[PDB]
């Protein structure tokens, strides 16, 4: 199927016409998603499979044909680019400044804009064009506007 | 079944729509994977 680097929709045709279920990027030969996407299942690109390598449900991520490839990490202080594919629409990047979320285990950068649940997966990216992580795991805040966190994997 | 479609490079784009606000928050992560408001 297709290999070429870049952002790409994730698709099923089990429901009403073609629904667009989740995002991912295509880097190194490896497919890179958040585990709500695909829940692990197996994936076609054209007449080609790709099969899961790795997942875990607590990071909510997964990768297939290879181990997670994305290290690129936010420097805590620059704005980044969510690179925003959502359902039926172009692919559009948008500039922001990450706010953060604060845990018992860390900090983790964190973009407040707001997209249907399809669009999760989206690359959020550096100045550079390096995926620092991926969109579509996060909360719904007091007003009922959405945060996402920036989800990042670890390249082994 | 699920398939994928390609949909672009992945590239930053001088001048692109900047919007968004920062907010600090204290979060909890469960097993389940979902996030949640500490308050
Ligand atoms: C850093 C973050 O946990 C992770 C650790 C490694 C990889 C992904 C995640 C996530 N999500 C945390 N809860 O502090
Ligand atoms: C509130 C949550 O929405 C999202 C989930 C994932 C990715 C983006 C959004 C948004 N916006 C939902 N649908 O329950």
């Amino acid at each position: 199927g297709e290999t070429t680097d870049g952002v790409y929709r994730v698709m099923t045709r089990r429901l009403l016409g073609s629904t667009q279920v989740g995002v991912g990027v295509m880097q190194e030969g490896v497919f890179h998603t958040m585990w709500h996407v695909t829940k692990g299942a197996a994936l076609r690109s054209g007449e080609g499979r790709l099969d899961p390598y790795w997942g875990d449900v607590k990071q909510d991520l997964v990768s297939y044909c290879g181990p997670w490839k994305l290290d690129a990490a936010w420097d805590g202080l620059s704005e980044v680019q969510l690179l925003a594919v959502p359902p039926g629409e172009r692919a559009k990047n948008i500039q922001t400044l990450p706010g953060i979320f604060k845990t018992k285990d860390g900090d983790i950068g964190a973009v407040a804009l707001d997209y249907p649940a399809g669009t999760s997966g989206s690359p959020i990216l550096d100045k550079c064009g390096r995926v620092i992580g991926l969109y579509g795991n996060g909360v719904v805040i007091k007003n009922g506007s959405y945060v996402s966190a920036i989800t990042q994997g670890k390249r082994e | 079944d699920m398939y994928i479609e390609r949909a672009g490079d992945i590239t930053w784009e001088k001048d692109a729509e900047v919007t968004g606000n920062s907010p600090r928050l204290d979060v909890a992560l469960d097993e389940s994977g979902d996030f949640s408001l500490v308050e």
